[PDB]
């Protein structure tokens, strides 16, 4: 028996990036041409991309071909595929298969294959920000938590750039869901929460989202 | 440049069964077919690494055929081993390509779906998640159809299927899909209801609930 | 300028495995040793691994040798680095820079770094699931279903296995969370919903989080 | 080999001369290297070979020292140069760093002002509480947050954030955000954070009780 073990594989983003890689074990790369193949949701068998011995020649499947990228290191034994700007339908298992035969030649099928790694490619690209006030309890603290927005960044200001005095607008959080929250913050007198309106203007530009929220007291 | 025309795209069987399938080139090739098993979820295995050239330690009931444009494969009395998928290759010296891999599987009668919706329970409820699950308790042949549809609105984007593959004892399909939504949109909305459409339904099959009642 | 851009940053578990890389231009990478950066916790810099020129030699830092491997594949310009079993601490930027100078020797300071990309690793290594009743509306459908879980499998049985005539366990579903959820169900005669208790004891194997669910009527 | 660095914050003025220390555990020669590094920037090359000034580094860095002593001295501190910097021994086919310098612009002792906000209705109907706790405007940087709930001492349930220097006043702010479950926020009535800094002679608290 002879065994490849695929790694890498898991929760994607659609026009996000990761990369697979294949290590061995019982047999050296360094004779071999080495393979990615994928099952789609749908059943079938999709050829990915391939790279021969002495790493000369690369070829790829002509919905894979300029987006990905194979690669190898024929010393330590391990192969590689950068997936740059991920589709959908590039969600599949994944497996790294060796054309191979007992006495090798110059055209062989596919004599061992990779248990396979799964990767889900979601489909939103960007997701845009909530908003929430931050809301007023000498001076006064006031701001708006812009949260579950993806990729960075977000623009805030406040009162359409006409109150930049005392604001405070932090660096982004990545929380454990994948997504980034921020909190804008400006300190004023107390005396003008009555009169004076405070709107933050939040704009995500990945995700085209602008929002004016209004910060008042409770 | 080549496409593989694997036929048919499903094969329905039983134990001892001799069955053929047939791969034909869009284009010829110079008999540089192979063929392999696949069972659900796992690494195709090589059984014929040449037309008609079974591999070493395959299980002597296989067999094939290639006439540098048409193939076939042959199983001699199928175990209950072999009702997995097989797919046809052609094999070039830095490419190839396969057939839409011909599913081999346990025959019966066409038989209807059992449909079963259920509410999310209100323990999973008060974390702020709605999970409604619609059940396609047994069926034959695996082709369904499930939609859902909240105050008779059609949806879209919100559920995710799976179908478990044949029961050991009737050989019946069977497929459960999942409705997801925040406690917010779930209690926006009364009736939740899932839609089937299948192979022996005269009509489409709805089950629904009120939320609440 | 000399151009570096790192990808394959994101979110990963303790246990788990990932693959960066990082591709270039502006330069050829085959006359350059290339390494690997990170910035741990404390905003101090870690060196993690270096590959020479022709991939010669690997040298790695103590608390990454033998869990990593780097690889470069110059013929593309690109340069990879494999992290099994990662842990709690291999929480950093990462980022992947060019040794050299205005004239390469053969030792040299580090020139031209890449903009750098983020890794957490997340303590959840095995996250135990939430597991809720599917309650009896001739013949019923009960059941138990689990939410929240990593890694697979959650296990199922019920009774104890005095029950299994009817029992279907479903194959589990990837969450937009990136954890798992399934369901498992029995039919029966409706008319032991009254006198038969109706019970699934379960299992997330990888954490061992034993759990028990009574089914009945609502 | 083994570094060690000193000291690890360096308080001074615009226009300083500042020296920062590196002591190798045992003879490195002049093999040793200095790095600037901005807040979530990747490290700068400053000096190497122990003096030898990189092109196109400003003047006013210079390194000396030789065998188990180096030192990296600014003469003249602009505002550019408040960073971290990092000594860095090398060697043919491996390196390894001191523990850094963070250079800071120096100020009087700040107490922070300490506020605590409890989580919006709108976010808690959603299911989640995120209390906020805000330290503002102190110096020097180092502060420590405890959040109690109930008396009872949170850990791995809060996350932390500090701004850079003020570029006015100095100073630093924190804010700390400590997440529950709407079902784990109702189980538990005060919510409080306990602060200690330089400024303070005993810890300040500040609370609430839910609802």
């Amino acid at each position: 028996e002879v065994q490849l073990v695929e790694s890498g594989g898991g929760l994607v983003k659609a026009g996000g990036s990761l990369i697979l890689s294949c290590g061995v074990s019982n047999f050296r790369i360094s004779a071999h041409t080495m393979n990615w193949v994928r099952r789609v949701p749908g059943g079938g068998l999709e050829w990915v991309a391939s790279i021969s011995t002495s790493s000369t020649y690369r070829d790829y499947a002509d919905a894979v071909k300029g987006r990905f990228t194979v690669s190898r290191d024929d010393l330590e034994d391990f192969v590689y595929l950068q997936m740059h700007k991920m589709r959908v339908e590039d969600t599949a298992i994944y497996y790294c298969a060796r054309k191979g035969s007992d006495r090798l030649s110059d055209n062989d099928p596919f004599d061992a294959w990779g248990p396979g790694t799964v990767v889900t490619v979601s489909p939103a690209s960007t997701k845009g920000p909530s908003v929430f006030p931050l809301a007023p309890s000498g001076t006064a603290a006031l701001g708006c938590l812009v949260k579950d927005y993806f990729p960075e960044p977000v623009t805030v200001s406040w009162n359409s750039g006409a109150l930049t005095s005392g604001v405070h607008t932090f660096p982004a959080v990545l929380q454990s869901s994948g997504l980034y929250s921020l909190s804008s913050v400006v300190t004023v007198p107390s005396s003008s929460l009555g009169t004076q309106t405070y709107i933050c203007n939040v704009n995500h530009k990945p995700s085209n989202t602008k929002v004016d929220k209004k910060v008042e007291p409770k | 440049d080549v496409v593989m025309t694997q036929s048919p795209s499903t094969l329905s069987a039983s134990v001892g069964d001799t069955i053929t399938i047939t791969c034909r080139a869009s284009q010829s090739i110079e008999t540089w077919l192979a063929w392999y098993q696949q069972k659900p979820g796992k690494a195709p295995k090589l059984l014929i690494y040449k037309a008609s050239t079974l591999k070493t330690g395959v299980p002597s009931r296989f067999s094939g055929s290639g006439s540098g444009t048409e193939f076939t494969l042959t199983i001699s009395g199928l175990q209950f081993d072999d009702f997995a998928t097989y797919h046809c290759q052609h094999y070039a010296g830095y490419s190839a390509t396969f057939g839409q891999g011909t599913r081999v599987e346990i025959k019966r009668t066409v038989a209807a779906p059992s449909v079963f919706i259920f509410p999310p329970s209100d323990e999973q409820l008060k974390s702020g998640t709605a999970s409604v699950v619609c059940l396609l308790n047994n069926f034959y042949p695996r082709e369904a159809k499930v939609q859902w549809k909240v105050d008779n609105a059609l949806q879209s984007g919100n559920s995710q299927e799976s179908v478990t593959e044949q029961d050991s004892k009737d050989s019946t399909y069977s497929l459960s899909s999942t409705l997801t939504l925040s406690k917010a949109d779930y209690e926006k909305h009364k009736v939740y209801a899932c839609e089937v459409t299948h192979q022996g339904l005269s009509s489409p099959v709805t089950k629904s609930f009120n939320r609440g009642e």
